[PDB]
């Protein structure tokens, strides 16, 4: 039915447009952090918790 | 020291003869076990010396 069908009369028939989209894409930001005292690195078991 | 801890601890030595030596680890002159781990402990009478 949609076949592009010319004739002898050729003529303003059978037009096609074409279409362009778009792609999008964005950026976040994150983090996190912890707390420590000095009085709890200079005297603690462990030498390394750092 | 650093990375030790909060509280210290040492070894308090009681001498041989005194009363503080609180132990069962004693065998009289005879060769018979005794209840007092030491000598005499921290007393001066002449007779419970000799």
């Amino acid at each position: 039915s949609k076949l592009p069908l010319l004739t002898e009369n050729g003529g303003r028939v059978n037009r096609v447009g074409f279409t362009r989209l778009s792609r999008e894409g964005s950026i976040h930001k994150f983090g996190f952090f912890y707390e420590f005292t000095q009085e709890s690195l200079d005297f603690d078991s462990d030498d390394q918790l750092k | 020291p650093k990375n030790m801890g909060k509280t210290i601890k040492v070894y308090e030595y009681v001498p041989l003869l005194d009363d503080r030596n609180i132990n069962d680890q004693g065998i009289d002159a005879n060769g018979a076990h005794i209840v007092n781990g030491n000598l005499y402990g921290s007393s001066k009478d002449i007779g419970t010396i000799t």
